[PDB]
């Protein structure tokens, strides 16, 4: 399972760049696509969303019409026609694969990413930044959304995301305590209603990195500040 | 293949007939027991109010 | 050889005799002294569709919502059954599968057939599709049924008359089941895993050891072929089904028939037959398109589950036992409550 | 005495009503073949509610006609777009036969994206047929002289709305039948029992019933308004009308009751 | 009211029930038919040369003639209790029975080859499964029949028969007497023909037959016949 975009590299506003990803290692047609950007020293934003057959196709309001997103299952490849750019639009873009059925666990594989330079919705909140600790303590991180986040079918639709330097983000929790699978159990996820809070058993040097809190209840999808850990 | 067949057969009845031995009176009591039980948590014998029932209209 | 004949039929009226002299007392006489259970009302709330040929096995989930049916058109489906919406579409390397087994805890499924194969495939790959991760060959016969007793080993029941316990990762079979005269046909496990016990066509059933792989204990009773079997809750006890229109509860301990479940107007045989989750009640398909419910301690019927346009083939209780599940011929499968 | 055609509504309603509902309820009876038998009822149940009782009326009453003009012109108009769907059911089920005869590979089974497609089709231009036929009439084409009697006497339309409705439907059944008889006795000829007489009895009286019941009501139909000096009278007229009438009336029992699953579901439902 | 995961994951049934329909329109155009008869009767050579013209369970061929698609299913080497799966051949198009025709003076371990060959028509062909299943029956050893005819009579078989030894004879009375075993005439009828080293005729006579089994199906369904 590997993924790689690519195209970047400076594009002049009144310009357009295509961004192409490569999908391999797994069946690309049965799995719906996410991008997500970055920006430098900032959190993550959900960009568009294709569902199985290209059947479904959502765009964030801040994009909404500007960018035409297009798939080709044979050739196992996602495309992303960028017509238009602004200044805001520089931000490192990366695939998410993302496959929906009972029991499933989307957001769970991140693709590396391509780096790209120009020359109502729901609130996610993180109060701490920065919580400095040392290894082998304990560390808890909270986030809380402007709504509630339990469904009437009994399920709270939150995720966490882990994202070591250099690094692109990991899937660690989804719907909202299970463990994702090659995680360790060290982390557990709890919460009620709106307030949630991530817990570690113990601090290892591999945890060192960005938490990010998610929610999926309804789109557009919307990231948290994210909280740094340092030692 | 007959000796062997009938040797065969006769080490199992040998076997099956040196069991323990208990009353059917017993183990139907035990079952009637079992089932009383456990009759006040079956939801097809006793139906549960739609509040609870996962099974309901779309 | 005339020696050996005349031992085994002594030994045999030995048995008989001895299960003869601890018959003091019946099940229908002492549940007499009980209030009957009401007429069970049961309708049906979700209709799965989307086969196209014959339903011949199913299996309830641990969790109680997502099952597995086998169909004939080489499709096996999970579904749903709080959404009705289908999980995964298996296409069978052979279209004449006659079983289907469904992991305790979910990450492989099994199925079989004429194709005297056992086929395990992963529904938890990184690769994101249902493949065959190991194929069980060697049995000369048919596979009848099939049960996951751990995610470790399978044991699996063919129409060679043998039946024997599969360890997946090894790929072959560590203990073979013989004694019986005729074609295995059903199996069942019982709620600690320890025993379990088969159905063959010698109109006998017999109870095996997992470890041990001898036959501890054995059955008679039936007039014909069995065709399902299935433990009591409380793990002692066992039911079964023949083409005599007649289901016989037999409980391991008494080594006897405790109670028979007959109507005079049936005539037709039996498919499958399950128990509910405190075992009151006692659920068995008939060939004339309808489901009964059979009164365990009383033998009256509390309910008639029809329907169906075609012959009843599985059915199954959920382990919280809030609902249960028929199959038929008709390619439809119905879910009651 | 108008007591006859209220019998003969009674029967068309239950007859077709039975049919109707057996057809719903008996799980084998949901196939495409036996879509176009649905609508033919689905046809007989529209002009039993809506035409017949007006006739009636109007044979009460000895002709006169009371009501407004829009309401005679929807009569006529909703008379000859039922008469044209039924008649335009008849040679789609005619070629639907045609079709499994001499295209069975796809036919086996009647099930499928091709059965059900073509089936749609066929459906739809019928109906989409009768329509457009019938629509002049609600233009005010059809010309008359008193207003106190409704009837269609229009030279211009009538010629080519008999020609539409008859003449080129029941000439391509006919052929079709023809096609059909000598495709079974060459097959029968290159092979070389009761079954296959029985096949032919089936098609010669459906034949000969759509012959004796349309072809004389559109033969007198079309001298009436066109001979310039025949012996044309009411009696003869309303003779041709009730012969027609009791078409839709006959047409479900022959068309249902030699069908073995047919005649099963009927059975099953007078059991009860 | 649904969440946008579970409208994925309706769209993902949704899908999954396109994909089983085309599927299942896939697989309905292709005529299944059953292959029956002893190892030695001809199943082999049949296969083999159906197969050229175009381990234990059921052995599945593919092939196709005149752009039609068959499906055979060989239960041969399947040796159990055939009437608790033979049910799952209901809607097999046709059944193709081979009999060797040589094997009249011969002995298996019924007691001769012939009299349980028949017994085994008689049990297929009266099944109470195969109600409106039509039978093919192939004759696979007339070239070695008219040597052995020669030699052998064959009232060893037939006590009862008195008729000519001439091989258009014995041909003739075999046939009949395999024919006589049908008890459902009227519903169900038999087609006989006779094979040997040539095969370019045994695939347009079965072709013929499936064309012919199709066309009464889809006149029953309309209701003529
Ligand atoms: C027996 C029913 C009497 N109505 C007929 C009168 C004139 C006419 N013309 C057509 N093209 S159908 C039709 C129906």
């Amino acid at each position: 399972v590997q993924l790689v975009e690519s195209g970047g590299g400076l594009v002049q506003p009144g310009g357009s760049r295509k961004l192409s990803c490569s999908a391999s290692g797994f069946a690309f047609s049965s799995f719906g696509m996410h991008w997500v950007r970055q920006a430098p020293e900032k959190g993550l934003e959900w960009v568009a969303y294709i569902s199985s057959g290209s059947g479904t196709i959502y765009y964030a309001d801040t994009v909404k019409g500007r960018f035409t997103i297009s798939r080709d299952d044979p050739k196992n490849t996602l495309f992303l026609q960028m017509t238009s750019l602004r200044s805001e639009d520089t931000a490192m873009y990366y695939c998410v694969r993302s496959i929906y059925y009972y029991g499933s666990s989307p957001f769970d594989f991140w693709g590396q990413g391509t780096t790209l330079t120009v020359s109502s919705d729901i609130v996610m909140t993180q109060a701490t930044s920065s919580v400095p600790v040392t290894p082998g303590e304990s560390v808890s991180i909270s986030c809380r959304s402007s709504k509630s986040l339990l469904h009437s079918n009994g399920n709270t639709y939150l995720y966490w995301f882990l994202q070591r330097p250099g690094q692109s983000p990991q899937l660690l929790i989804y719907r909202m305590s299970n463990l994702a699978s090659g995680v360790p159990d060290r982390f557990s996820g709890s919460g009620s209603g709106t307030a949630f809070t991530l817990t570690i058993s113990r601090l290892e040097a591999e945890d060192v990195g960005v938490y990010y809190c998610m929610q999926h209840l309804e789109y557009p999808l919307t990231f948290g500040a994210g909280t740094k850990l340092e030692l | 293949a007959s000796i062997a067949q009938a040797r065969k057969l006769v080490e199992q009845l040998k076997m099956e007939a040196n069991i323990d031995r208990i009353k059917v009176s017993k183990a139907a009591a035990d079952l009637m027991a079992y089932c009383e039980a456990h009759a006040k948590e079956d939801p097809l014998l006793t139906p549960v109010p739609a509040s609870e029932n996962p099974f309901r209209e779309k | 050889l005339d020696q050996l004949r005349q031992e085994a039929e002594q030994l045999k009226n030995q048995i008989r005799d001895a299960r003869k002299a601890c018959a003091d007392a019946t099940l229908s006489q002492i549940t007499n002294n009980i209030d009957p259970v009401g007429r069970i009302q049961m309708r049906t709330r979700r209709t799965l569709r989307g086969h196209l040929a014959k339903i011949y096995a199913m299996h309830w989930g641990t969790d109680s919502r997502l099952l597995v049916s086998a169909s004939q058109d080489g499709k096996l489906i999970i579904w749903d059954s709080y959404t009705t919406n289908k999980v995964h579409a298996i296409p069978l390397r052979s279209s004449w599968v006659m079983t289907c087994a469904y992991a305790p805890s979910g990450n492989y499924v099994a199925c079989g057939g004429l194709d005297n194969i056992c086929s395990i495939y992963n529904l938890k790959t990184r690769e994101g599709n249902v493949r065959v991760s190991r194929e069980l060959a060697g049995h000369t016969g048919y596979l009848s049924c099939c049960r996951f007793l751990d995610d470790n080993q399978i044991v699996t029941s063919s129409g060679d008359t043998t039946c024997a316990l599969w360890d997946i990762e090894t790929g072959q079979q560590t203990t073979t089941f013989t004694g019986h005269t005729g074609d295995v046909m059903s199996l069942s496990l019982a709620p600690d895993t320890r025993l379990f016990v088969s159905g063959a066509c010698d109109a006998s059933a017999k109870l095996w050891d997992v470890r041990e792989g001898m036959c501890r204990q054995t059955f008679t009773g039936h007039e014909s072929d069995i065709n399902a079997i299935c433990f009591f809750p409380n793990g002692n006890a066992f039911a079964t089904g023949s083409d005599d229109a007649t289901c016989r509860l037999f409980d391991l301990r008494a080594d006897q028939e405790l109670m028979t479940y007959s109507h005079d107007n049936i005539i037709c045989g039996i498919t499958s037959v399950s128990f509910s989750k405190s075992g009151r009640l006692l659920l068995a398909g008939y060939d004339d398109f309808n489901c009964n419910v059979w009164d365990a301690l009383k033998a009256d019927r509390a309910g008639v589950l029809a329907g169906h346009d075609n012959r009843v083939s599985c059915l199954g209780v959920t382990d919280d036992g809030m609902a249960v599940a028929t199959g038929s011929w008709d390619s439809f499968l119905k879910i009651w409550n | 005495y108008a007591l006859s055609y209220c019998a003969l509504i009674l029967a068309i309603v239950f007859g077709n009503g039975l049919v109707c509902m057996a057809v719903l309820k008996e799980r084998a009876l949901q196939t495409t073949t036996n879509y176009l038998v649905v609508s033919l009822a689905v046809a007989d149940l529209l002009v039993a509610t809506l035409v017949m009782p007006w006739v009636v009326y109007l044979e009460v009453t000895g002709g006169v006609w009371n009501f407004s003009r829009i309401c005679c012109d929807v009569f006529v108009t909703l008379d000859v777009m039922m008469c044209t769907a039924s008649i335009l059911n008849l040679c789609a089920i005619s070629i639907d036969r045609y079709t499994a005869v001499v295209m069975p590979v796809h036919y086996q089974h009647g099930t499928g994206q091709s059965s059900c497609r073509r089936v749609a089709l066929m459906i739809t231009a019928v109906w989409v047929l009768a329509f457009a036929v019938s629509c002049p009439l609600l233009f005010g084409f059809n010309t008359t002289g008193d207003p106190t009697v409704c009837s269609i006497s229009n030279p211009d339309f009538v010629i080519y709305s008999s020609v539409v409705s008859f003449y080129l439907p029941f000439g391509v059944t006919v052929l079709v039948y023809a096609r059909i008889y000598v495709v079974l006795k060459q097959r029968r000829r290159k092979r070389i029992p009761l079954r296959e007489k029985k096949a032919t009895q089936m098609v010669a009286i459906v034949l000969g019933a759509f012959i004796v019941c349309w072809l004389p009501f559109f033969l007198t139909h079309v001298l009436n308004t066109h001979c310039q000096t025949c012996h044309v009278s009411p009696e003869l007229y309303s003779a041709t009308t009730w012969l027609g009438y009791v078409n839709s009336a006959l047409n479900p029992v022959i068309y249902t009751t030699f069908n073995i699953e047919f005649r099963k579901a009927f059975l099953k439902i007078l059991s009860c | 009211t649904l969440s946008a995961e579970d409208k994925a994951a309706v769209e993902r049934s949704k899908m999954i029930d396109r994909n089983l329909r085309e599927d299942g329109e896939k697989a309905a155009r292709e005529v299944k038919l059953l292959l029956l008869g002893a190892g030695e009767s001809g199943k082999n050579t049949i296969v083999k040369q159906m197969k050229i013209i175009h381990t234990t369970g059921i052995v599945e061929t593919h092939f196709t003639f005149k752009d039609l698609h068959f499906k055979m299913f060989d239960v041969g080497a399947q040796r159990s209790e055939r009437k608790k799966w033979i049910h799952c051949f209901e809607g097999v198009t046709a059944i193709i029975f081979c009999v060797a025709l040589s094997d009249y003076d011969l002995v298996l371990a019924e007691m001769n080859r012939m009299h349980a060959s028949m017994k085994l028509f008689d049990s297929i062909c009266n099944n109470k499964w195969f109600t409106d299943t039509s039978i093919i029956l192939f004759l696979n050893k007339k070239d070695l029949f008219e040597e052995k005819i020669k030699k052998s009579p064959l009232t060893i078989c037939y006590p009862e028969y008195a008729g000519s030894n001439t091989y258009e004879e014995a041909a003739a009375y075999i046939q009949c007497q395999f024919e006589d075993l049908n008890k459902r005439k009227d519903t169900k009828e038999i087609y006989t023909h006779f094979t040997c080293s040539t095969d370019t005729k045994n695939v347009q006579f079965v072709f013929d037959a499936v064309t012919d089994v199709i066309i009464k199906n889809n006149l029953k369904d309309c209701g003529l016949f």
